RNA sequence: UUUUGUAUAAUGGGUCAGCGACUUAUAUUCUGUAGCAAGGUUAACCGAAUAGGGGAGCCGAAGGGAAACCGAGUCUUAACU
RNA sequence: AGGACCGAACCGACUAAUGUUGAAAAAUUAGCGGAUGACUUGUGGCUGGGGGUGAAAGGCCAAUCAAACCGGGAGAUAGCU
RNA sequence: UGUAACGGGGCUAAACCAUGCACCGAAGCUGCGGCAGCGACGCUUAUGCGUUGUUGGGUAGGGGAGCGUUCUGUAAGCCUG
RNA sequence: GUUUAUUAAAAACACAGCACUGUGCAAACACGAAAGUGGACGUAUACGGUGUGACGCCUGCCCGGUGCCGGAAGGUUAAU
RNA sequence: AAUUCCUUGUCGGGUAAGUUCCGACCUGCACGAAUGGCGUAAUGAUGGCCAGGCUGUCUCCACCCGAGACUCAGUGAAAUUGAACUCGCUGUGAAGAUGCAGUGUACCCGCGGCAAGACGGAAAGACCCCGUGAACCUUUACUAUAGCUUGACACUGAACA
RNA sequence: CUUUAAUGUUUGAUGUUCUAACGUUGACCCGUAAUCCGGGUUGCGGACAGUGUCUGGUGGGUAGUUUGACUGGGGCGGUCUCCUCCUAAAGAGUAACGGAGGAGCACGAAGGUUGGCUAAUCCUGGUCGGACAUCAGGAGGUUAGUGCAAUGGCAUAAGCCAGCUUGACUGCGAGCGUGACGGCGCGAGCAGGUGCGAAAGCAGGUCAUAGUGAUCCGGUGGUUCUGAAUGGAAGGGCCAUC
């Protein structure tokens, strides 16, 4: 990054925003491996059994990538529109 | 150069100010300026500040 | 000693 | 004493005769109206002319002054 | 070792989808009030960075 | 060799023989090639052991935003043709 | 008597010449100055490196001095050849 | 410093002007022989063979293809009093 | 008289003398993280520092600047 | 004038002739009174100038005596060196040629001499410039700091006014 | 609020006195054959001195460093950013220690709109009044004027005057122009809310081009956007601004 003398790109350009402590503990979910959970409930605990998330992870969206087609029932997880309807649309109930 | 910066402050839901350069030894007389405020969406008498 | 020196 | 000097500006014609312009391209960059704004070009503050619809460029002589516009036709 | 990063780089811009970095434009710290207000409106929003630009900026995030 | 330019009266070398200068480690990006492929791969360690375990982790499959959050959309904005 | 005078040993080093890959990394030859003193010399001690010592020239401190030598930081660094 | 202001000898044309025809004259162009790169067009693509065209001065520099030396496997093989 | 050992011996340095200034003695000052040594087993006719440089005739005016000395009423001013 | 630029100031003395010397005059560019002023006997391997004597310093060199140099025998270096079959001139040329062009001259090889050239040898120019070099030194450059100095608290207590 | 006054509630300051801390490089005795030291008497000082921590001053005594570049060699001088003209070779751009001039602002009107108007300089006539003030007419036609240098412009005025005003408004912005980039400039149209005008319309500063500095660091105001167990808050972020 040095440019000859001249006052350097990332030392002209002021800096921005901070950092969340929360986005690390939160990690999204496709549908796809929405099946490969052991049984058929998915929550924080199976999701770490099954190497989706991760230990630290607390808070988890199911957004929709696609291929879902078993009846899931998810606890406590946030779901958006598009992946609830999919999720509807292939049985299992979205929310208890 | 000898023009002070001075601000105009709102009056209904000031939550705004416009900011203007004011000669004093010209002109001591008041802005009223009935300029248009973006938080109450409506056209306001602002006054002058520091 | 300055003598064939060119200064 | 001397040694100074501004920056050129880099006015002048930029769409020539006949040329297919999209609507707010600049044309002429000037200082005074050297050209002046005919149909479908406005004139800018800074006495810049730009298309105001989109089509070929025209100048023309014009008026009791022989005065020289510009004009677009919608194409 | 490992490289290590430039962190004002990493306080400085952010990657994009397509690979690209986006940063604030400098204009907009100080004496604002002599700029039109078409100036800090148009300064206001992030832009992407250029290529030479970009070139420079790859050396300085080698990791993200 | 250095130069715009050297037979240059610019540098260097008396000659021979021997030795003498782009390396290694670790990360990262690109290219070639091989494996597997929406998957790929293990590290330390165990193991009589370049076998086999070990998936802790890492990268990828989703992004937008400073962030909360939303999510094939998202941000700006009172809301955007 | 005398930091008296002339003048050997002794101490020094003013001029010239020679030597300058020397007889000698500071001399020789011929003249020259002091020579009872603020003299010279032997033997032994003491002062040490930003320190010593200096009738002071940045002089001397082991043929080295506007900061000795040795060893270690150390393959300092060298946009220079 | 030595003629020394056609390169020289020498020239009253071997000088100058015009017109023309010959000829000499380069690593240019053609002829013949050979090698290599790139691109088209076919044979059945041992990713080759052929036909055509064109290219082939090179510093810094970029790209591609090789030769040779020492050591390891093949190799208790093979060569060698 | 001394001096650049090894290109400069001089007009340089020293000197006797002069003046200013510090120092009352557990002296000032110096070398010492300190103890302690030198000054000095001396004490103002002594010791240190600075300038000048035998002897003769003499050393004129300026205290604005800077340094030193004395005052400290008033303004400003630290830790607390 | 150890000081004076203009300058060899001007006048005088010394000389046949004197930018130095001596005495003056003051126009002191830019003397000056203890960073002392002006004298001064004696002293000085001290600076300048004049005179007498003396002479190879010189006019202008000559000869002689010894030590080398020269030859013979013995021993036996060094600096330097791209390779050499290593001429003059005039031109050209990275701009001053043994080496190029044109031209002239020149049998091969020593020995003693002399130094015009080989931009001769020697020492990565000491002058000049440059390096976001270095070292020392200076100071009312910056930032510190030893020392000196001030006050508070501690060692540190008791009475009074 | 004010002027002293007794009484207690508490410190401070100053001076004197005392000795028991501390000092003694005073005398004497012992360890001890000892001018070191320690201990014991005693004298002299005495809560001073001195030392530790904190602190103001002073401090080339010492240390670490800095002391720009261009430059017909360097130093001395001059310059360094921005605008206008020429060089500049009829697109743009284009160097020199080339030739000439300016800027580091002003203005709530000198901005917006509506309505209206049109100069300079001479000649004649007329109280003071005269080369030049005011008046009236004629000529002339933009040689004038532009808040400020130069150029380009300007009559439909961009010049001059009057009424009403705050668009010198917020969020954007198709598209272009110009830069290596950071950046800089022009912009029709759309949403909201206004001003002038009867209306078409015009207005998001000024006839245009100079009037300007990046980032970091902090100051102020608003917005739960985050907020280290939780609830706040601090501190950050964002927006406006210094
Ligand atoms: C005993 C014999 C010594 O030489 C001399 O005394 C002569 C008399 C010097 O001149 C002496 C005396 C004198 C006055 O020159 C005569 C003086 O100017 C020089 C600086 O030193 C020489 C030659 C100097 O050269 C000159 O140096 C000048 C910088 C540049 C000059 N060149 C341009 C031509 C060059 O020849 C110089 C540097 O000493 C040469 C270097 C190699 C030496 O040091 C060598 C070892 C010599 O000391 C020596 C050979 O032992």
């Amino acid at each position: 990054g040095f440019e000859g003398g001249q006052m350097p790109l990332y030392r002209r350009l002021p800096k921005f925003g901070f950092t969340s402590r929360k986005a690390a503990i939160t990690a999204e979910i496709r549908l796809s491996d929405l099946a490969k959970v052991e049984g058929g409930v998915v929550d924080l605990n199976t999701l770490k059994a099954a190497n989706i998330i991760g230990i630290q992870i607390e808070f988890a969206k199911v957004i929709l990538a696609g291929e879902v087609t078993t009846p899931v029932t998810v606890r406590g997880l946030r779901v958006t529109k598009g992946a609830r309807a999919a999720i509807e649309a292939a049985g299992g109930k979205i929310e208890e | 150069g000898i023009r002070e910066k001075i601000k105009l402050v709102s009056s209904a839901g000031t939550g705004h100010f416009y900011t203007t350069t004011k000669n004093k030894r010209t002109k001591p007389e008041k802005l009223e300026l009935k300029k248009f405020d973006p938080v109450v969406r409506q056209h306001v008498i602002y006054k002058e500040a520091k | 000693m300055t003598h064939s020196m060119r200064l | 004493r001397n040694g100074r000097d501004s920056e050129a500006k880099r006015l002048g014609v930029k769409r020539f005769g006949g040329e297919s312009v999209l609507a707010g391209s600049i044309i002429v960059r000037q200082r005074g109206t050297k050209f002046h704004a005919g149909a479908n070009v406005g004139c800018g503050r800074d006495h810049t002319l730009f298309a105001k619809a989109d089509g070929k460029v025209k100048f023309e002589v014009k008026g009791p002054k022989n005065r020289k516009f510009i004009s677009i036709e919608a194409e | 070792p490992k490289i290590k990063t430039v962190r004002g780089a990493a306080k400085r811009f952010k990657k994009t989808g397509k690979g690209g970095f986006k940063h604030k434009h400098a204009n907009l710290r100080h004496i604002l009030t002599k700029k039109a207000t078409k100036r800090k409106r148009h300064l206001r929003p992030k832009a992407m960075v250029s290529k030479g630009d970009l070139g420079l900026v790859i050396a300085c995030l080698p990791y993200a």
